[PDB]
């Protein structure tokens, strides 16, 4: 089946496009969702990414998790 | 008073003959207005570097990298 | 559609001031920035000598003096708000003053975003570069280098995106900036080195430190201290690396410090100014070392006293400090060593009138219109009454009829001030002495003959010329006496310090004044009887005698002592010259001659030749004029005594006339006493007046201090008084000082039951003649009065003051409750008639065809006023964001929105509701609006531009009918707070008259033109721009371009009246060069003169 | 700690009025979409995108099928005039990507250029290819266009008959391959009238402009200017139409469509042969990913970063390495100059996927580092909405969805 991933600890300036940039080279992406602040318009610093195939999502998690992006270590995990 | 003694004097004669109007007016307030009819050419011209910072930087670094060998 | 904008009053707020040696290396200069104007002064013995004023084509944002290694005097660096950079030099050869543009260019960056705390311009102490903070994230460096044709600026990326203040440090091997920045973590101070070779930053001399959260200012301390001082809300800190010193003095905790300046060149002492107008000294305690050097031991702050609220401070010389105020009058103050009884060390020497900010204003006919403003803020709050004409501040009035002449006199030779006033009567003379009042007798002077002249002469002697004799007086005694051979009467008399010419009928006799001797030099007989005489020595022994005759009605210049005729002028008519005078104005010599019918002739006069040129004529009064020179504020001017008293003076090398606001003056003389410095003595048929004259200019201004902030003003003719909203700060409540609202005759307090430092609002009733606060009505706790109108409503015959308010709470952030209150001022007290609750802030109100139009938040509402004395809503309009401004004409309503431009409504009487006619679809952050006419709407916005909107008179469809088209655009350079229909002139090339009031205290006038006049004057502009050079080499067209961050657009449909008027001030050849090619056909340099003269009469 | 009314008192005495000082405070006016949309469009599938920068328009798009063509997509864009509380008037309706059978539901985005409110630009995306649709639609006339009136006079026309500037569209489609080039709207559109399009094999700078009785790109390589007029092999095939959709007539007022191209393979091969310190151990290159780092829109410089995968000798046997080339690209000249060349790092066991992700992270890092804020004047507007609030340029007016 597909696979949602939490992506958090993002610099507040990372865009939905940038996540697509960083994650997409791993596999097909069913949906990317960066949580925005409805009041300010800036991101909440976190979001979810859905890979069409889970074995891909797993590689992305492995490769990207705990690694600095914009100087902020990126967190990536499995979500029910 | 300690802190007010020795207040700077550039010319002792300054304000010596200062007498103000009885409604606190002393200085003349209507200077002749400068209206140039003729003008001296400017010796130099101020201009900005058109090159982007990041360009300039990345060019520099590389230029002093190949200058290593 | 076609508009014309001219200055009626130049900006008066001080934005910056700097001191240095700019004109010469020796002299000491004060330079003052008033928006677009740069004033240049030289410090002298008497105080400030004006040298030069220059009008920049830009708002001056940065103004720094600096001296590079190979320079004899300081250079001036200016940056304007539109990023015009220049380096300027004062040059002088002989008498000719020029400002040289050493360097110029525009430093704007497209990529850049203007910073929170605005434009900051700093120069390295070793003049190695100029640093600019223009935008968040970028530091612009202009390397200073003589041997280049291109001063190439570069940007250095700055990781700190929110910079509060930056300075260059002293005593550094590399140029080093020190700055305060804000981040989530707080406020901090950091240093960087600026390397020109790397076009990059380097790690600075010392590390970063967390500082005060309210830290707002950086001071670069000079050697031998080096390092920096950081000023916070309640803390002052010194840093120099290993050394860190911090003081938290309680004294500074009350208010915020907003400006500073260095007193001692080595930085041992600094002046600091706070928001409440307190003045402090910051002392740095030196520590001498075995090694030649000096370390900072301690920091002390000391309260010196109170000044105006200072925008900027500068120490001048001999304990004299110039206080430049934005919110109040500017000042010269003295710092003393001894305090006064109140414990104050500060003494005011001079005050300069600042109208700014004009927050509201109205035109009243107190046939000449007077303008009354709401001026200033906080303790500086005031009303200013502005009139055309000149006023006399009377200090004394004495019952003395039949005065036939008037002379000032120094009795003591060592006294350099007048102590005596000699008066003339039909056959008598009386002598008066100033403590104060009361008369005397002067030895050597006669009292039983009429004095025709008297006063101080050469060799420490005195003179008196009567109808009988000339008396020279020394120890006061008669030391010489001249009489006519046959003892005939002297009929006319004139005298300087050295010479005497007297007339005996047609006989003329020339005397000289020597030690204890009146020496007859020569004699002659004129063709006709002598009417009047003058021998003023022009730039103290005259080679010239000016004479007016009977019979031929002639003015003549005669050589002395030969009495040879150099020039005869037939004045014409059957009326004799009454008074004649030779005078200098602006190192230019004139003969002035006044006829007994009230006409005045003035000529240019050549000392060497004696030639009169340029008979110009003016009409002053019906009665004969008597001319007398006087000195006022270091300038020589002529008083013309008549039924219409006038001062004659010079502006831009041309003679100007201004009415003095008195009934009639027969005779006058200047009076420089100890009690009345540079005063004037005036005499009508019955009174001797002593008083001070207001500044010699077009505008005459009166100040009514309130000691709290005025907010709105309106006039109530029927009550013969003004209503003024004001607010005072009270502390947690109890007031800070007595002010207008706490000192009324009567007072009232709101009793409505409808609903850290605090504001307390009031409606002030102020007498229109005396400007006494007759009554003050205090609003509810937390109620802010926003709007005010005086008017009649409905069928009700009473006239009311109506106030719109808003409830403002600490734990809330926008208004949701408000009130409209109807007051009646009757029998000395303010009565509350009616009160209407509303669900927001009542931003604006206008009377509208006997109804009350109001704006509440984003709603515009129309109320009717019922029989039952209540406001009843008729209709609403809700399509606004924030309706702050309302203007009406007929059934039309112009709506100004803070963020959403202008909107035109109409009231439909049959439908009984509003209709949106059209709106301006450009976003514009409005400050003020006016209706110019039915189809033309004037707006001023937040970027200092004016624009004019029109209904589309070509609209075919209804959709097109609904756009307001922006047909006029113009960068004004001011922030408009109020627009007003009216004129300061008595009252054609122009239609309509809208005055405006600005934050900087500028008063302007907008008027309309025909397409024809516009096309002529626009062409004129373009020609004037090719002839007239702009200091800094800024293009006029660039300056006047409509400029916002979204768009930049050339000005259209607007003529710069100031430019146009300056055509009268250029040289004749350059005048002709402007008119080079033109049609009527060909060039009428004199016809264009006649045209512009018309345009100057609109104000 | 600030209150609206305290801020306004400040304004009158200081004369500093700026959107960024009230940015502390809550929206001035919120409106509900339910309350400003008409009844007819209420169940016709509109998805509202946002406000124009000028704040005069909300606009939206629709995605319907119909006919016998199920799972077959039509895209229309619509301009609505916002008038606060009153209902949104419909000003323009326009079909996107003409002549085009779309067998899949697109991710759609509309953009406005920084300083050009005359045209708007729309992007549509999405078995080892990816399809990209791009449309440039004229913006409705601000007020009353004299030329537009002539279009309803000199030509009888009717409602929706407009002149060229205020009524032309331009379509285009291209394919794209792994690694799928990033979407960089802020850079792609930083120069007015121009969009930079990454085809995987080249970068194409296209420009449209209207003129009346010169060149937006190549002034003073692959250039492709041609003209079109009103009335009935190249890098990037396109269709130029009017609002109704009639093909515009070529010329050889009027329209100018330009196309400057940068062939990645040329650039790579030449930077190695010329500038690379290791070009004499290079063999060949497998794959590349081009990311825009900056666009200097006045000087017309485009800085790009080229991530490479290649084969080279170590200094025995060849092996695959990763590097990045940095290249400037004049738009007036058409010439590119090397800015920087990186070292080779052995890719060993890392997949291609993780090599590209890792290359892109370093690009993001770099942009972020050198990022300077802009004025509200010059930002590229990007609108999107998939399946809460639509805010003005300044967030003082909200449409609550
Ligand atoms: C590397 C990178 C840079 C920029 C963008 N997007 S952008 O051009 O819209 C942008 C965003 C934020 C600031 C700016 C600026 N100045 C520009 C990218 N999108 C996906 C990316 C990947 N990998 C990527
Ligand atoms: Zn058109």
């Amino acid at each position: 089946g597909p696979m949602r991933l939490y992506v958090g600890s993002l610099h507040f300036n990372i865009t939905e496009d940038m996540l697509r940039g960083i994650f997409e080279p791993f596999g097909r992406i069913e949906s990317i969702q960066l949580m925005m602040d409805s009041e300010t318009g800036r991101s909440k610093g976190y979001g979810f990414i859905t890979f069409s195939d889970s074995e891909c999502a797993k590689k992305a998690l492995e490769q990207l998790n705990g690694f600095e992006l914009a100087g902020r270590p990126m967190k990536v995990g499995h979500v029910t | 008073a300690d802190f007010l003694k020795g207040l700077p004097v550039y010319n002792k004669s300054n304000f010596s003959r200062f007498h103000a109007d009885s409604v606190c007016k002393a200085s003349n307030r209507r200077p002749s207005v400068y209206l140039p009819t003729r003008e001296y050419p400017s010796e130099q011209i101020i201009v900005t570097e058109k090159t982007n910072i990041l360009l300039r930087y990345l060019h520099q670094q590389w230029d002093k990298k190949n200058a290593a060998k | 559609s076609y508009n014309y904008v001219v200055t009626a009053q130049k900006p008066t707020a001080v934005n910056g001031c700097v001191t240095g040696h700019f004109t010469s290396a020796e002299d000491l200069n004060l330079l003052i920035a008033k928006n677009t104007r740069l004033e240049i002064y030289v410090v002298t013995a008497e105080g400030l000598r004006p040298v030069k004023e220059v009008g920049m084509y830009g708002k001056i944002a940065v103004m720094e003096l600096f001296r590079p290694k190979g320079e004899s005097k300081d250079l001036l660096f200016i940056l304007t708000a539109k990023y015009n950079a220049c380096i300027l030099e004062y040059k002088q050869s002989g008498e000719s003053i020029d400002i040289i543009t050493r360097a110029h260019g525009n430093v704007q960056d497209r990529i850049g975003r203007p910073s929170e705390t605005g434009i900051i311009g700093i120069i390295d102490p070793e003049c190695r570069m100029i640093g600019l903070r223009l935008y968040d994230g970028l530091f612009k460096v202009i390397p200073l280098d003589r041997d280049n044709k291109e001063l190439k600026a570069f940007n250095i990326r700055l990781e700190e995106l929110h910079v509060i203040d930056v300075k260059f440090l002293y005593g550094c091997q590399a140029p080093t900036i020190c700055f305060v920045y804000q981040d989530p973590q707080g406020r901090h101070v950091k240093t960087y080195e600026v390397s020109l070779r790397e076009k990059e930053f380097n790690k600075g001399p010392w590390k970063q430190e967390n500082v005060e959260a309210e830290a707002s200012m950086v001071i670069a301390v000079p050697e031998p201290f080096g390092g920096a001082i950081i000023i916070g809300q309640e803390s002052i800190t010194y840093h120099n690396g290993d050394k860190y010193l911090a003081i938290a003095p309680p004294i500074i905790k009350q208010s915020t410090i907003v400006c500073h300046n260095r007193v001692d060149p080595n930085g041992s002492r600094y002046l600091l100014g706070d928001m409440e107008g307190r003045l402090f000294m910051l002392l740095l305690e030196k520590e001498e070392q075995m090694d030649g050097t000096v370390t900072l031991k301690d920091l002390r702050v000391e309260l010196l006293g109170e000044t105006s609220i200072a925008e900027c401070l500068t120490y001048l010389d001999n304990g004299v400090v110039f206080v430049g105020s934005r919110l109040g009058d500017s000042q010269l103050v003295k710092l003393n060593v001894d305090s006064n009884e109140q414990g104050s060390y500060v003494v005011a020497m001079e005050t300069f009138t600042n109208l700014g900010p004009i927050v509201d204003m109205c035109v009243v006919d107190l046939g000449q219109g007077q303008l009354v403003t709401c001026s200033g803020a906080f303790k500086e709050g005031s009303l200013r009454i502005i009139r055309n004409g000149i006023g006399i501040h009377e200090h004394a009035s004495i019952d003395l009829p039949g005065i036939k002449g008037l002379w000032p006199l120094r009795s003591d030779p060592n006294r350099e001030t007048d102590d005596t006033l000699v008066l003339s009567f039909v056959g008598q003379t009386r002598v008066l002495m100033l403590n104060e009042v009361e008369e005397t007798e002067l030895m050597g002077f006669v009292d039983d003959q009429q004095t025709f002249f008297c006063g101080n002469v050469a060799h420490q002697q005195l003179i008196q010329i009567t109808s009988a004799s000339v008396r020279l007086v020394s120890p006061k005694a008669l030391v010489s006496e001249w009489k006519e051979p046959q003892a005939k009467n002297i009929s006319v008399a004139s005298c300087n310090s050295s010479q005497v010419v007297v007339a005996v009928g047609r006989a003329l006799y020339y005397l000289q004044i020597h030690p204890q001797e009146l020496r007859q030099i020569s004699h002659t007989e004129m063709e006709h009887e002598v009417a009047c005489l003058d021998i003023t020595p022009l730039g103290g022994l005259s080679p010239l005698c000016a004479i007016g005759l009977w019979t031929d009605i002639s003015a003549r210049i005669l050589k002395l002592p030969s009495f040879e005729l150099l020039h005869k002028e037939m004045l014409g008519g059957e009326i004799i010259p009454r008074s004649i005078l030779m005078t200098t104005f602006e190192s230019s010599h004139y003969l002035l001659c006044a006829l007994g019918d009230g006409a005045l002739f003035y000529f240019g006069l050549n000392i060497e030749t004696g030639l009169l040129s340029d008979r110009k004529k003016v009409t002053l009064g019906t009665q004969p004029t008597v001319l007398r020179t006087f000195r006022s504020l270091s300038t020589t001017n002529v008083f013309a005594c008549s039924d219409r008293p006038t001062v004659i003076y010079s502006s831009n090398h041309k003679l100007v006339f201004s009415n003095v606001n008195l009934k009639e003056v027969n005779y006058m003389c200047p009076l420089n006493s100890d009690g009345y410095p540079d005063s004037l003595a005036l005499a009508n048929n019955s009174t001797l007046t002593i008083g001070t004259i207001d500044e010699i200019q077009k505008l005459h201004i009166r100040t009514v201090p309130l000691y709290e902030s005025p907010r709105k003003i309106c006039y109530q003719e029927v009550s013969q008084c003004f209503g003024v909203l004001s607010s005072r700060i009270e502390v947690q409540t109890t007031a800070l000082r007595p002010s207008a609202s706490t000192q009324a005759l009567s007072s009232s307090v709101s009793s409505s039951k409808l609903f850290e430092e605090v504001e307390v609002h009031n409606l002030l009733i102020i007498d229109q003649h005396t400007f006494e606060v007759l009554h003050a009505h205090q609003f509810l706790q937390n109620e802010y009065a926003l709007s005010l109108v005086s008017c009649k409503l409905g069928k009700d015959p009473n006239t009311y003051f109506i106030v719109g308010t808003a409830m403002v709470y600490p734990e809330e952030a926008e208004p949701k409750q408000g009130r409209i209150v109807v007051f009646q001022y009757s029998d000395g007290k303010l009565q509350t008639v009616a009160e209407k609750e509303v669900k927001g802030a009542v931003y604006s109100m206008v009377e509208f065809n006997g109804k009350l139009l109001a704006s509440i938040n984003s709603t515009v509402r129309l109320y009717e006023w019922t029989t039952e004395k209540e406001l009843r809503t008729e209709c609403n309009h809700y399509n606004n964001i924030m309706a702050l401004y309302l203007k009406t004409k007929g059934d039309f309503i112009l709506v100004g929105d803070l963020m959403r431009s202008v909107l035109l409504l109409a009231y439909k009487p049959m439908e009984g509701n509003f209709e949106e006619i059209a709106r301006d679809f450009n976003p514009n952050w409005m400050s003020a609006v006016e209706i110019l006419d039915d189809d033309n709407f004037l707006g001023a916005e937040n970027a200092f531009n004016l624009f004019v909107c029109q209904k589309d008179s070509a609209a075919t469809t209804d959709e097109e009918r609904q756009h307001l088209q922006e047909v006029g655009l113009f960068h004004l350079g001011e922030f408009v707070n109020v627009f007003c229909h009216g004129s300061l002139v008595m009252q054609t090339p122009t239609q309509g008259s809208v005055l405006f009031g600005t934050v900087n205290g500028m008063i302007g006038l907008v008027t309309s033109l025909s397409e024809s006049w516009y096309n002529l004057l626009l062409d004129m502009q373009n020609r004037l721009n090719k002839v007239i050079k702009s200091v800094g080499k800024i293009e006029h067209s660039f300056w006047r371009s409509f400029h916002t961050e979204r768009k930049t657009e050339p000005a259209t449909g607007f003529i710069d009246g100031d430019l146009i008027e300056s055509f009268l001030d250029i040289s004749r050849p350059k005048m002709q060069e402007v008119v080079a090619n033109l049609q009527y056909r060909e060039a009428t340099a004199d016809d264009l003169i006649k045209v512009v003269e018309e345009l100057t009469r609109i104000h | 700690r600030e209150h609206v009314l305290k801020q306004l008192e400040r304004v009158k005495i200081s004369g500093q009025l700026s959107p960024r000082l009230f940015r502390k405070l809550p929206p001035r006016v919120c409106v509900s979409l339910k309350n400003i949309v008409d009844e007819d469009f209420l169940y016709a599938g509109h998805i509202f995108l946002g406000f124009s920068k000028c704040g005069r328009y909300v606009l939206s798009y629709t995605s319907s099928s119909g006919d016998d063509d199920f799972s077959f997509y039509i895209y229309h864009l619509y301009w609505w005039e916002f008038n606060v509380h009153s209902k949104l008037k419909l000003v323009r309706q326009v079909r996107l990507f003409q002549d085009e059978e779309i067998y899949s539901d697109l991710y759609l985005t509309v953009c406005e250029w920084p300083s050009d409110a005359s045209k708007v630009i729309v992007f549509g995306f999405n078995e080892n290819h990816r399809d990209i649709y791009v449309s440039t639609v004229a913006v409705p006339p601000p007020g009353r266009c004299a030329a537009c009136q002539d279009a309803s006079r000199a030509h009888p026309g009717d409602p929706n008959a407009q002149c060229l500037r205020h009524g032309f569209m331009l379509h285009t489609k291209y394919q794209v391959v792994y690694p799928f080039p990033t979407f960089q709207p802020a850079f792609q559109l930083k120069k007015d009238q121009v969009v930079l399009l990454n085809t995987s094999y080249s970068l194409v700078a296209c420009a449209v402009s209207v003129h009346s009785a010169c060149q937006i790109l190549y002034d003073h390589v692959n250039y492709t200017k041609l003209y079109y007029v009103l009335e009935s092999k190249i890098s990037l095939p396109f269709v130029v139409t009017d609002l109704r959709g009639r093909n515009l007539r070529p010329m050889r007022q009027y329209l100018t469509v330009e196309q400057l191209t940068l062939d990645f393979e040329y650039v790579i091969n030449e930077v190695i042969r010329h500038d690379a310190t290791w070009g004499h151990q290079f063999c060949s290159f497998s794959d590349y990913d081009i990311v825009i780092l900056e666009v200097c829109p006045e000087t017309n410089q485009v800085l790009i970063n080229i991530g490479l995968l290649l084969l080279a000798f170590p200094s025995l046997r060849p092996k695959t390495y990763h590097t990045s080339l940095k290249v400037a690209w004049d738009l007036n000249t058409g010439i590119f100059e090397t800015v920087s060349v990186g070292d080779l790092t052995e890719v060993k066991g890392q997949t291609s996927g993780s090599v590209w992700s890792s290359y892109r992270k370093s690009c993001v890092d770099m942009v972020m580092k050198w990022l300077v804020p802009e004025s509200s004047g010059r930002y590229v507007n990007r609108m999107t909405n998939e399946a809460k609030v639509l805010a003005d340029s300044e967030r003082y007016t909200w449409i609550v969805l």
